[PDB]
């Protein structure tokens, strides 16, 4: 089972920062990664289709890059409407495992 | 315009049962299978397995075997989750999900509260 | 000596019967075409429920939950992308016909989302010409019970057969023997119907590898 992890488990950025959220993997997943944005007390909506494609209806500020065993989610410029807990989940093979969850705070 | 409507919260007792329904409207129910995703209290997210909405054969993760069984009624376009032989951390939020172009499409929250 | 199993997908939508009550001939022509399309999809579904052992093995890999959505993810902006299977086997993936895009965008909004009124005969003929290939693919699959040889033009045109020759793991001197003999690499090819799952029709085409 490919197990995922996130380095910045507690992230607190300002209103104009450019942050990076990364994941590793015990096994190799071929560009099969997605990012969820779970608001507090709601359902997690995805932002990224595959590791380098923003989802429809998602601001272009969100962007990801990486393949193999190292990925990264990039916010071009944070805005107050975007704050929550971010999870990165591979869908290469079953069972699917999520990351530790990055709680993007506000400075 | 794909919509996944789920049940409401329940408050049960250790040893009771909880019946959570998930109605999928917006697509032909036979095509996509239904995935169930348990959220732990305060912790991350867990993935139990999927139920094929065409045949009805379920498959579970190695951690979610023994007390959890998936079921569905294809005529009513609903997916059912029954939890039997309850305990005190089955608590949390339960989701029903289907495949989009890649990632999951998630339902709403049906919080399960275990009292004493 | 060796095959090369590609995957050819078609975006197949599922449209319920339109409750339109229209006496216009142009409405009835589109309704006849839609009833032929739905019957083609139904007959294609009814089929699923040795040189083909290498193509059936890909039909069963796509039988797993979590293998057809990855094929959709890859093509999500590219008509020809390489995907990775659960066995680590690299398989070229091709998207030839987009019938879901046409039906959902142009036909449904003016036929079933509101009261039916079709203002153009051009879209009647245009639909008839793109849906025609799907009807022929069903006809060669229903008669031959899912395995079609020699590879026809309807399954894979000459324009899209030279794309899966320049993208093959062979030398530049073996792509000279097959790009100049298109009519011979079609009598030695195959086409195996695989699945209709998650609104996608996929069949496997086995072009040969000439290592000698």
């Amino acid at each position: 089972d490919i197990q995922m992890t996130q380095s910045p488990s507690s992230l607190s950025a300002s209103v104009g920062d450019r942050v990076t959220i990364t994941c590793r993997s015990s096994g190799n997943i071929h560009n099969f990664l997605t990012w969820y944005q779970q608001k507090p007390g709601k359902s997690p909506q995805f932002l990224v289709y595959n590791a380098k494609t923003l989802a429809d209806g998602v601001p272009s500020r969100f962007s990801g890059s990486g393949s193999g065993t190292q990925f990264t989610l990039t916010i071009s410029s944070l805005q107050p409407e975007d704050f929550g807990i971010y999870y990165c989940q591979h869908f290469w093979t079953t069972p699917y495992t999520f990351g530790g969850g990055t709680k993007v705070e506000i400075k | 315009q794909i919509q996944l409507v789920q049940s409401g919260p329940e408050l049960k007792k250790p040893g009771a049962s909880v019946k959570i329904s998930c109605k999928a409207s917006g697509y032909t129910f036979t095509d996509y299978s239904m995935h169930w995703l348990k959220q732990a209290p305060g912790k991350g997210l867990k993935w139990m397995g999927w139920i094929t909405t065409e045949t009805g054969e379920p498959t579970y993760a190695d951690d979610f075997k023994g007390r959890f069984a998936f079921s569905l009624d294809t005529s009513a376009s609903t997916a059912y989750l029954q939890i039997s032989s309850l305990k005190a951390e089955d608590t949390g939020v339960y989701f029903c999900a289907r495949y989009y172009y890649g990632p999951f499409y998630w339902g709403q929250g049906t919080l399960v509260t275990v009292s004493s | 000596t060796g095959w090369y199993t590609s995957v050819i997908t078609i975006e197949l939508s599922n449209i319920k019967e339109i409750k339109c009550n229209g006496t216009d001939t142009k409405v009835k022509l589109i309704k006849q075409e839609l009833d032929k399309y739905k019957n083609a999809v139904t007959d294609l579904q009814l089929l699923m429920q040795s040189a083909i052992c290498s193509g059936i093995a890909v039909c069963k890999v796509l039988h797993l939950e979590g293998e057809v959505n990855k094929i959709k993810n890859a093509l999500l902006s590219t008509n020809k992308a390489v995907v990775s299977l659960s066995n680590g086997v690299s398989v070229l993936t091709f998207k030839v016909l987009d019938l879901k895009n046409y039906i959902n965008n142009r036909l449904l909004p003016i036929l079933n989302q509101q009261s039916c009124r079709i203002p153009n005969i051009e879209t009647v003929i245009e639909f008839q010409q793109m849906n025609s290939r799907l009807l022929e693919i069903t006809r060669e699959f229903s008669v031959n019970a899912g395995v079609t040889t020699p590879l026809s033009t309807y399954m894979l045109t000459n324009s899209e057969l030279l794309s899966l020759i320049n993208d093959m793991p062979i030398t530049n001197d073996q792509k000279k023997l097959m790009s100049s003999n298109v009519q011979i690499v079609r009598q030695q090819s195959y086409s195996i119907m695989c699945i209709i799952k998650e609104e996608v029709l996929a069949y496997v085409v086995q072009l040969p590898i000439y290592g000698v």
